[PDB]
């Protein structure tokens, strides 16, 4: 399992 | 704080900081969020996920 990027959040 | 990048971040958009797997990734603000710091590498800022280096 790759390492996550989380999302910017508006 | 500091903290060592474990994994390279290669941005697209430049906003979101980029940074290679072993450079000091020296965090402004983190007092904001958990899932993306406000940090410096030693030439330019950015934003900085959480995962990709070793916060802890």
């Amino acid at each position: 399992v790759p390492p996550p990027v989380p999302p910017r959040r508006r | 704080m500091e903290a060592i990048a474990k994994v390279d971040f290669k941005a697209t958009a430049d906003d979101e900081l980029s940074f290679k797997r072993g450079d000091i990734l020296k965090v402004l603000n983190e007092e904001s969020d958990q899932n993306w710091y406000k940090a410096e590498l030693n030439g330019k800022d950015g934003f900085i996920p959480k995962n990709y280096i070793e916060m802890k």
